[PDB]
RNA sequence: CGCGGGGUGGAGCAGCCUGGUAGCUCGUCGGGCUCAUAACCCGAAGAUCGUCGGUUCAAAUCCGGCCCCCGCAACCA
RNA sequence: CGCGGGGUGGAGCAGCCUGGUAGCUCGUCGGGCUCAUAACCCGAAGAUCGUCGGUUCAAAUCCGGCCCCCGCAACCA
RNA sequence: UAGUCCGGAUUGGAGUCUGCAACUCGACUCCAUGAAGUCGGAAUCGCUAGUAAUCGUGGAUCAGAAUGCCACGGUGAAUAC
RNA sequence: UGCCUGGCGGCCGUAGCGCGGUGGUCCCACCUGACCCCAUGCCGAACUCAGAAGUGAAACGCCGUAGCGCCGAUGGUAGUGUGGGGUCUCCCCAUGCGAGAGUAGGGAACUGCCAGGCAA
RNA sequence: UCCUCCUAAAGAGUAACGGAGGAGCACGAAGGUUGGCUAAUCCUGGUCGGACAUCAGGAGGUUAGUGCAAUGGCAUAAGCCAGCUUGACUGCGAGCGUGACGGCGCGAGCAGGUGCGAAAGCAGGUCAUAGUGAUCCGGUGGUUCUGAAUGGAAGGGCCAUC
RNA sequence: CGACUUACCAACCCGAUGCAAACUGCGAAUACCGGAGAAUGUUAUCACGGGAGACACACGGCGGGUGCUAACGUCCGUC
């Protein structure tokens, strides 16, 4: 709730008058984040990704959902309703939350991080960022975990532009590049 | 979209309901107020009609958007019903999950005396 | 949210070493311990400091003098 | 040669036309998908075949959003 | 071939049965369907029998 | 020489040359090779008369086909009787109407047109005239 | 149509009628051997009884099914 | 032209008519042994399966055409 | 008892001496770096006592440039029917 | 009476798109909270409940503009029933039926029944 | 033998050693029914992650999907998930369609008794059209039938089924 | 590992053309089914009985499959 009073109490004010918005709902809002996690290896051993739900569970507060491939592949040997990743689709409360501690504490812990790419938007709006490991994240212990299976973060945003959408994340002190 | 997403949703109700040629309660939900409405077996033209929008219900309620608004209609709907001659019905849900509002709209209709 | 199958979504205290106290809520247990935060880790100047190391004709200056 | 086989024919058709009277249960149209649907008291058996559900004379209409074909009876 | 024939026999009431197809490799467990028995005039568990 | 790459069906019925053509119109080049006549252009036929053409106007110039087979055409083999299966397709056809413009030309004097014409209408089977792009 | 026997490491075997202790031979890795190769010899790595159910102190073992494996000789829409 | 069968490391054969797996024996390359070569010993590579298309989540393996290849038939007058 | 406080290759940077000159192409030093390697297939070599094994040491050639060569001594076995 | 907006039908593209402008007193939508009713195969995004702080941003309406889609004559053309004729794997007269395509253009729909607010 | 398309001349039907393809099953949920959903292919962005797994958005508008060939169908979806279940129910059946016939199909409504839904209702197998064989002769269970003097019985019959 | 040049070859959309038995956003003439009504016809209709023959067809015109838009060919629809 801290993020989420943050953007009520300030932030609301100090994009109004960069693209002089007509009313306060024009304002780019974070819609959800969602963190998604696609195991793969778990066609091998099914155990696999239980232990990624695991950590999804930890890193989020929430428990993930088992996401099925949607179409049978021969490329990675895959069939139809097989359970090939995880997913968390956290929005609300719980989401800011997390934004908090992602930016806060969690990205300051990546392995030399410089600065993050200004340039990973979709044309609207929408951010993706992609950990490489689960350590970043102070919720897994370290003698736990025995794989670097990164998870990857896709921020959901109201805007109609990429441009439009870095004023709004940037407005949260996010390190970019 | 979410309305389209609603009224097709109903529209297997409806064409169930208009072929088989009975009288249909529709009700149609709000955030603020409910609606409920007698339609003759034709479609087109109105029998009977309420809703929390009449002043005459407004006045006397809380608030215009609850269950016991709803039921407040609900018998509405049914006293004038028995009074143009109407008592056999049919009950169009209208795309609205049946649950509260309109549970309690139908279920303050059948309470009423509107037998369906 | 749908109760019994989440885990313990409990309040914490994150307390770096630089100073910075601060309240969360996440699923670790009783305390925290952090190295650093979005404030007191190098990147405001990381990056001043990275960029400018390139320098080769000021190198052979400082060996010669003359 | 290869090939040279066929099925039987399955007499598919509108056997009661536009206009004409018919008795309650006789078949209106034999047809594979809803080419034709069911209108006023015609029904609609698992063969898709539309049939008169009260007596009267047959009524072919071009009516709805996709403009669709149905078939009615009207006494 | 391969689906075999079987014959489900009503419980309570008289030696009245339905027969159905049953595929026995994949469904090696029996049925127990809730049919009509017309002889008591009433719907009963038929539980599945050979021939 | 021309012929479908692919096609849905291997053999077609013989069919009916009825009726009037359709692209009658000089449509992209100046000049055309109209077809007067009714009939059918093997795919040897169009070939042989558009070498005849291009090897009159030389180098320069630009030649157009309307005509294209899509049209397969079985033969039986010698000494064999009647039946046991449709024959085998040796070559391809287009059907020709009245009014077709099977050839057209572009960027070249109209007397050296004509020349190359009369050279690719003696290869072809039917009667043919020669047309101008007229306006409208 | 049957009554009958028969069912183990990868496989061919017995052992299975006389309930408390699953053998035995080819596939198995290390030796000893010899200036060496073959052999030959020694020891190791694997089934709690195809599988599920009753009783009784103890059940591959007594008794019922299944998946079956058949021996056959019967089999006349 | 009809009819079966074929076409897979350099060679000859399995795997092919039960769709996801490429083996065997020679030969080749590397190292040993020998005075040297052979034989012998120890490692290694080497085939997208006649070709072009389908079907399929996926084709050496299913289906169709086309190019070689065997075997069989082309009979009565 | 770990690819380890084993190995110390390989590289980046900073140097030192020799020398007209060290990039092709020296040696050594510091700092960081931290590879293959877990006792080696068929084969196969030396060695019968201060010998084998193993530790250092020196010299020659040599401005500089040994894990080679030539010498020197430490500890010091097994086995030979 | 008009002006509005909902609900519900008739009509199914002259009724749909793109485009431009606008509406927020009510109405409607986003919206506000989630102890609850109930909900996610994770998530109050849905569905649901409680509300009224903001807003008309998006949605939805609504008015404009032919950039599209659609509608679409007349004359001709093609087919073609009947009867005749040819130079007869094709056509032609006589007589009736007469497209498709494409033009000239029409075109930003038109109306029913309740129900609420607003200038009268 | 059977189903689908054309040949087939805009009702039905319509031949050839004409042109192309299929079937001889599957399914206790892949049936019933209530509640929800909406698809291919892209283009972006994104940890390994590639030409293609999973996520997020957009553009698309059924280009998909439908247990199996093809045709006709499907958004109210007949497609896709989900919760309860046995209507894949017994006795009938106005009336039709299609057959030379043997047959084959469709069917509202009725009686009994059920599931589902708050009900309106829906449900007598499955998007539809292939998945199949007559009789005879025997086998199995049932039965308000017969029972070669009389009681039984065997054997018949009738039901269900092989 | 940093990247330049280019006698150059064809995508999906644009505009313009064709073609299709197994393509259809369209679409006739006819033919077919039903109803209404004159007139005309030796009831021409349909129903049930008694007797049959026939179930090798030919050519001609129109629509076509097949053959070579060969046949006094062959196979269907229609007169
Ligand atoms: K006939
Ligand atoms: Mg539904
Ligand atoms: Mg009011
Ligand atoms: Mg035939
Ligand atoms: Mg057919
Ligand atoms: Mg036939
Ligand atoms: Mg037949
Ligand atoms: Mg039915
Ligand atoms: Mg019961
Ligand atoms: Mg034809
Ligand atoms: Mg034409
Ligand atoms: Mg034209
Ligand atoms: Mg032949
Ligand atoms: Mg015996
Ligand atoms: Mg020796
Ligand atoms: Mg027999
Ligand atoms: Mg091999
Ligand atoms: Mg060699
Ligand atoms: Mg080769
Ligand atoms: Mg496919
Ligand atoms: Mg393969
Ligand atoms: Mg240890
Ligand atoms: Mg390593
Ligand atoms: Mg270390
Ligand atoms: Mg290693
Ligand atoms: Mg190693
Ligand atoms: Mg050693
Ligand atoms: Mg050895
Ligand atoms: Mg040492
Ligand atoms: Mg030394
Ligand atoms: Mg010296
Ligand atoms: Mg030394
Ligand atoms: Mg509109
Ligand atoms: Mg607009
Ligand atoms: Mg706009
Ligand atoms: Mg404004
Ligand atoms: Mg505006
Ligand atoms: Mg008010
Ligand atoms: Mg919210
Ligand atoms: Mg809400
Ligand atoms: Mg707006
Ligand atoms: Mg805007
Ligand atoms: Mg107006
Ligand atoms: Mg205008
Ligand atoms: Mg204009
Ligand atoms: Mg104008
Ligand atoms: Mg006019
Ligand atoms: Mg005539
Ligand atoms: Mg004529
Ligand atoms: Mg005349
Ligand atoms: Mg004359
Ligand atoms: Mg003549
Ligand atoms: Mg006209
Ligand atoms: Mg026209
Ligand atoms: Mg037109
Ligand atoms: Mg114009
Ligand atoms: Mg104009
Ligand atoms: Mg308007
Ligand atoms: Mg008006
Ligand atoms: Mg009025
Ligand atoms: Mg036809
Ligand atoms: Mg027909
Ligand atoms: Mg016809
Ligand atoms: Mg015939
Ligand atoms: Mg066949
Ligand atoms: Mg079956
Ligand atoms: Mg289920
Ligand atoms: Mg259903
Ligand atoms: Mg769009
Ligand atoms: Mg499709
Ligand atoms: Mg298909
Ligand atoms: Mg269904
Ligand atoms: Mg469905
Ligand atoms: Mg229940
Ligand atoms: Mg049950
Ligand atoms: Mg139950
Ligand atoms: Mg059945
Ligand atoms: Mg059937
Ligand atoms: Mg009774
Ligand atoms: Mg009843
Ligand atoms: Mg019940
Ligand atoms: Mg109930
Ligand atoms: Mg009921
Ligand atoms: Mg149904
Ligand atoms: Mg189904
Ligand atoms: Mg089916
Ligand atoms: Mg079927
Ligand atoms: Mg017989
Ligand atoms: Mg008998
Ligand atoms: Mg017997
Ligand atoms: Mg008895
Ligand atoms: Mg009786
Ligand atoms: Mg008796
Ligand atoms: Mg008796
Ligand atoms: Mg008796
Ligand atoms: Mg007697
Ligand atoms: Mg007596
Ligand atoms: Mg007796
Ligand atoms: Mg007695
Ligand atoms: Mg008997
Ligand atoms: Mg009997
Ligand atoms: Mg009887
Ligand atoms: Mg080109
Ligand atoms: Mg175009
Ligand atoms: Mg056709
Ligand atoms: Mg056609
Ligand atoms: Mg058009
Ligand atoms: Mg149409
Ligand atoms: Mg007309
Ligand atoms: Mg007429
Ligand atoms: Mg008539
Ligand atoms: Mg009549
Ligand atoms: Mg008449
Ligand atoms: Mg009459
Ligand atoms: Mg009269
Ligand atoms: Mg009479
Ligand atoms: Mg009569
Ligand atoms: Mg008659
Ligand atoms: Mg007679
Ligand atoms: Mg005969
Ligand atoms: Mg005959
Ligand atoms: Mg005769
Ligand atoms: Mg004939
Ligand atoms: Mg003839
Ligand atoms: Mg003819
Ligand atoms: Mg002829
Ligand atoms: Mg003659
Ligand atoms: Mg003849």
């Amino acid at each position: 709730a801290k993020l989420h009073d943050y953007y009520k109490d300030e932030v609301v004010k100090k994009l109004m008058t960069e693209f002089n918005y007509n009313s306060v709902m024009q304002v780019p809002r974070v819609e959800k984040i969602t963190l998604n996690m696609g195991v793969g290896e778990a066609i091998a051993d099914k155990k696999l990704l239980d232990n990624a739900a695991a950590d999804l569970a930890a890193i989020s507060g929430q428990k993930p959902l088992i996401t099925k491939a949607r179409k049978s592949v021969a490329g990675f040997k895959i069939r139809q309703g097989y359970p090939i990743g995880c997913k968390v689709t956290l929005r609300g409360e719980r989401m800011w939350e997390f934004f908090e501690r992602l930016i806060t504490i969690a990205v300051p812990r990546i392995r030399d991080f410089r600065g993050l790419s200004a340039k990973s938007f979709d044309g609207r709006g929408n951010y993706s960022m992609g950990v490489r490991e689960q350590i970043i994240f102070p919720e897994i212990d370290y003698d736990k975990v025995d794989r670097v299976r990164g998870l990857d973060i896709t921020i959901t945003t109201t805007a109609k532009s990429d441009e439009e959408g870095r004023a709004l994340l940037a407005a949260f002190d996010f390190p970019f590049r | 979209d979410k309305k389209s997403a609603r009224i097709r949703r109903a529209t297997r109700a409806r064409r169930k309901l208009q072929e088989l040629g009975a009288t249909r309660l529709v009700v149609h939900r709000t955030p603020r107020h409910i609606y409920a409405q007698v339609i003759a077996p034709n479609g087109s033209e109105v029998l009977v009609a309420a809703s929390t929008v009449e002043k005459a219900i407004a006045e006397q309620l809380k608030y215009t958007g609850n269950k016991d608004a709803a039921a407040a209609v609900g018998k509405a709907v049914a006293e004038r019903a028995l009074e143009k001659g109407i008592k056999d019905v049919s009950f169009d849900r209208s795309g609205f999950q049946y649950h509260g509002r309109v549970q309690a709209l139908a279920d303050a209709a059948r309470e009423a005396g509107l037998q369906f | 949210m749908k109760k019994d199958i989440h885990p313990k979504y409990e309040e914490i205290t994150a307390s770096c070493s630089c100073g910075n106290v601060m309240k969360i809520r996440s699923t670790v247990g009783h305390d925290l311990n952090l190295d650093v935060c979005s404030k007191c880790h190098p990147f405001f100047t990381g990056k001043q400091r990275d960029v400018a190391t390139g320098g080769r004709v000021d190198r052979f200056n400082k060996r010669f003098n003359i | 040669t290869r090939n040279g086989r066929d099925s039987e024919a399955k007499r598919l058709g509108v056997k009661r036309f536009g206009g004409e009277s018919v008795l309650a249960g006789s078949i209106i149209v034999r047809q594979r998908g809803t080419k034709f649907h069911a209108g006023a008291n015609v029904g609609c058996g698992r063969d898709h075949t539309l049939f008169a559900k009260a007596d009267g004379k047959v009524k072919f209409e071009v009516k709805g959003p996709k403009n669709r074909k149905f078939i009615s009876i009207e006494a | 071939g391969i689906r075999e024939k079987i014959k489900l026999v009503s419980s309570a009431g008289t030696g009245h049965f339905y027969t159905t197809t049953k595929n026995k490799r994949t469904k090696p467990e029996k049925l127990e369907l809730k049919k009509f028995d017309p002889v008591v005039r009433q719907h009963v568990i038929y539980k599945e029998a050979k021939i | 020489m021309l012929q479908p790459k692919r096609t849905k069906f291997r053999k077609m019925h013989k069919g009916r040359n009825r009726g009037l053509a359709q692209g009658t119109d000089v449509s992209f080049g100046s000049f055309g090779l109209k077809a007067v006549g009714r009939g059918r252009l093997t795919a040897r036929q169009i070939e042989a008369a558009r070498r005849a053409m291009t090897r009159a106007v030389k180098r320069q110039g630009k030649i157009w086909i309307r005509v294209f087979p899509d049209k397969p055409i079985t033969e039986k083999p010698l000494a064999v009787r009647m039946g046991k299966g449709k024959g085998n397709v040796e070559y391809w056809v287009a059907l020709i109407q009245p009014g077709k413009v099977l050839y057209e030309m572009d960027g070249v004097p109209e007397e050296l047109a004509r020349e190359a014409f009369k050279l690719a209408a003696a290869k072809l089977p039917i009667k043919t005239t020669f047309v101008t792009k007229t306006v409208m």
